């Protein structure tokens, strides 16, 4: 899978040479051999809808909003790029049900970069921190990203803290705050 | 038995060279005929451009094309036309088979690099094996 982040800032030239890439899979070396890719899947990416995704119209992308965007990819990228995509996908704005699942599969990923097991969550607070987590990530403007902010400022600067004071040994929990914080386990131990 | 001028020498050397023009081919029927018709049987529209491309290839027919002049053309129009397709069927049409086709990849082109990725280099440059496109193809392919 070949994947090139953020096409729209590709210059047209490279662009260019990726037609051939993208039909016939005809891409050739500099040295003049063939490379046939045609058994690739090729994704790119870009932020060219990002002004009519602020249009906020609605969650999935609604009618308008995205021939707003197809407007805009229109005026960047060539026609001859653009009828040599398979297809053009517009992603939606991450609304807060979405938000609520994103952070369940957000924690759990903590628990899978948890390599020892000194680093483990119990958690708690699934209704409470998912909905505190869910209502502050809860913002257009950054997708489901500042909930990586949330994680870390909120639940894991504090962790580190509490590892480097020996406040825990395993098996975490996380506690409100009227915010969140965590239990402390063992007391520099 | 004889040699002819003709019927053995012209036809010998297209064996031997390839050249299908100088095998003075019994049929402009199954060679030019149904090339018009087979191209417009598969491309569909563009009808004009499938004469062209009939015709300027009819010309080369017995050597009677200038014999310093490529068919040549130059297509233009909306993508999506087949502008690569004719050529891809005249391919699949001249050797019965549309990957005989040198496609060059003018999609990667700047003046310092273009011309030697087509051509290669002289002697004290980093790799010889020159022609990546054109040399190399046409040395083999003479009537590509
Ligand atoms: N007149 C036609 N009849 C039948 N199929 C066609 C016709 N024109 C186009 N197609 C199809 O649509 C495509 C045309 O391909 P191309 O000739 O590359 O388009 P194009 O205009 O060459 O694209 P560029 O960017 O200009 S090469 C082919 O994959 C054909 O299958």
């Amino acid at each position: 899978v070949l994947l090139f982040d953020e096409v729209e800032k590709a210059h047209p030239d490279v662009l260019t040479v990726m037609l051939q890439m993208l039909d016939d899979g005809r891409i050739t070396s500099g040295q003049g051999k063939t490379i046939d890719c045609s058994n690739c899947i090729v994704i790119m990416t870009s932020n060219l809808g990002a002004e009519f995704i602020n249009s906020q119209q609605g969650s999935k992308i609604q009618e308008s909003t995205k021939n707003l965007v197809m407007g805009a990819v229109r005026q960047h990228f060539r026609p001859e790029f653009l009828n040599r995509i398979s297809s053009i996908v517009i992603f939606n704005k991450l609304s807060r049900k979405a938000i609520h699942k994103i952070v369940d599969i957000r924690l759990k990923e903590i628990e899978e970069r948890f390599e020892q097991n000194d680093k483990h969550y119990k958690l708690n607070l699934t209704q409470e921190a998912k909905d505190f987590l869910a209502k502050y990530g809860y913002s257009d403007d950054m997708g489901a990203r500042p909930l990586n902010r949330l994680i870390q400022n909120e639940i894991l600067n504090k962790l580190a803290l509490r590892i480097l004071k020996n406040e825990i040994k395993d098996k975490e929990t996380v506690n409100v705050v009227l915010e969140e914080c965590l239990e402390v386990l063992p007391n520099h131990e | 038995q004889n040699v002819v001028d003709s019927d053995t020498i012209s036809e010998t050397a297209a064996r031997l060279t390839g050249i299908p023009v100088k095998k003075l081919s019994e049929s402009e029927n199954e060679k030019l005929i149904h090339m018009e018709r087979d191209l417009s049987s598969e491309v569909v529209g563009q009808m004009d451009a499938i004469k062209a491309v009939s015709n300027a290839v009819r010309l080369s027919r017995s050597g009677l094309a200038n014999p310093r002049q490529p068919a040549s053309f130059l297509f233009l129009g909306l993508s999506g036309s087949g502008k690569t397709e004719l050529a891809k069927k005249v391919a699949g049409f001249l050797f019965n088979d549309e990957d005989m086709m040198i496609r060059v990849d003018c999609s990667e082109l700047s003046e310092k690099y273009a011309v030697s990725k087509l051509l290669g280099t002289t002697a004290g440059y980093v790799g010889y094996d020159e022609g990546g496109f054109l040399t190399n193809q046409l040395q083999y392919k003479p009537y590509s």
